[PDB]
């Protein structure tokens, strides 16, 4: 078995800045080493092959490097487009029994943006239901990292809501993120004020968004 | 070059087996060998095994050799992937990929290991669990940040099971600022996800917007018109 490694699992370099991914393998592998680019929701897209040939419809920052065991890619005017999960594959051994490396994560560390809030209040035919979903959204902010309060009737809330981020966008590279708080139609019923309270370092202070049930 | 389609996405309980299709488009089907790649969510690649069409023989990863089979049918420019006896660790998404080989209906051959025309791949849940149809909620506009402004409004895809789950707005025709999260595990063990996008709050009453959902593991297509 040769194992191909791809160390850090995950970097983040400036727009319009060179990124340098690695990958070397357990063993001699010459210049049989391919790299592919995965965005979000898609298959693999081939960028190297023979470790340096672009190949076709390839931007030429995009750069092979690298033979034997130590490998390299280079993108050297990183975009927006460009977040992706890389992997390097080799494919020198016979018979054929090719292996990939478990790919680099390439976050483009753009300057930080505020999330814009949105708070929705549970439609009417999920009540009939019996279940409240109230949704709170987090839209296109950087970095990451956020922090989302629910609070009913000042009551705060815990355990009960659920979120979920999107990948770093193509265009802009900054998140969304979603936070879902969940209870019974009944529990709902018995209450006023639902708030989402979000911190994120783009926000001065913490901005609350809310309605009053009804 | 090719064009690979895959066949759809599948729910297979732990123990049975899985056949995926593959068809592949374009250029002499013999001058190509094709590869089979998967990925379990949120993990990287696996190589699974690749065959040598003309010469109808395939090799494979030594993990999975002997629970599964690769083939493929010159007249009907299909690839094939059997996985047996299938665990939990098997769920994940399938891919179907190629490369030309050159002239090999003519003696030659390049046997390039590298991987240029992909499938859009095959999810394949490996589960007990039933099939289940999703809900889709509107998330109705009231909320507004920007002074009018920027107006955010959705849809909630609700229980359903197993992945994956599309939305589209207005029928593929809005899809500049269009959210669509991943679909999250709830505590019931049924999915939920939401598809939001913000437009410009002065278009609320003039524009309409309607989410395309459509879950084809269950033969659920609904189209829900969100309202202010």
């Amino acid at each position: 078995d040769i194992v191909m490694t791809q160390s850090p699992a995950t970097l983040s370099v400036s727009p319009g800045e060179r990124a340098t991914l690695s990958c070397r393998a357990s063993e001699s592998v010459s210049s049989d080493l391919a790299w592919y680019q995965q965005k979000p929701g898609q298959a693999p897209r081939l960028l190297i092959y023979g470790a340096s040939t672009r190949a076709t419809g390839v931007p030429a920052r995009f750069s092979g490097s690298g033979s034997g065991a130590e490998f390299t890619l280079t993108i050297s005017s990183l975009q927006s487009e460009d977040f992706a999960v890389y992997y390097c594959q080799q494919y020198n051994n016979w018979p054929p029994r090719y292996t990939f490396g478990q790919g680099t994560r390439l976050e483009i560390k753009r300057t930080v943006a505020a999330p814009s809030v949105f708070i929705f209040p549970p439609s009417d035919e999920q009540l009939k239901s019996g279940t409240a979903s109230v949704v709170c959204l987090l839209n296109n902010f950087y970095p990451r990292e956020a922090k989302v309060q629910w609070k009913v009737d000042n009551a705060l809330q815990s355990g009960n809501s659920q979120e979920s981020v999107t990948e770093q966008d193509s265009k802009d590279s900054t998140y969304s993120l979603s936070s879902t708080l969940t209870l019974s139609k009944a529990d709902y019923e018995k209450h006023k004020v639902y708030a989402c309270e979000v911190t994120h370092q783009g926000l001065s202070s913490p901005v609350t968004k809310s309605f009053n049930r009804g | 070059e090719v064009q690979l389609v895959e066949s759809g996405a599948e729910v297979k309980k732990p123990g049975s087996s899985v056949k995926v299709s593959c068809k592949a488009s374009g250029d002499t089907f013999i001058r190509y060998s094709f590869t089979w790649v998967r990925q379990a969510p949120g993990q990287g690649l696996e190589w699974m095994g690749r065959i040598i069409t003309i010469l109808d023989v395939a090799h494979y990863a030594p993990h999975l050799q002997g629970r599964v089979t690769i083939t493929a049918d010159k007249s009907t420019s299909t690839v094939y992937l059997e996985l047996r006896n299938l665990r939990s660790d098997d769920t994940a998404v399938y891919f179907c990929a190629g490369v030309y080989e050159g002239e090999a209906d003519e003696g030659e051959y390049d046997n390039n290991g590298f991987l240029k025309h992909w499938g859009q791949g095959t999810l394949v849940t490996v589960s007990s669990a039933s099939t289940k149809g999703p809900s889709v909620f509107p998330l109705a506009p009231s909320s507004k940040s920007t002074s009018g402004g920027t107006a955010a409004l959705g849809c909630l895809v609700k229980d359903y099971f197993p992945e994956p789950v599309t939305v589209s707005w207005n029928s593929g025709a809005l899809t500049s600022g269009v959210h669509t999260f991943p679909a999250v595990l709830q505590s019931s063990g049924l999915y939920s996800l939401s598809s939001v996008v913000t437009v410009p709050s002065s278009s609320l009453g003039t524009q309409t917007y309607i989410c395309n959902v459509n879950h084809k593991p269950s033969n659920t297509k609904v189209d829900k018109k969100v309202e202010p």
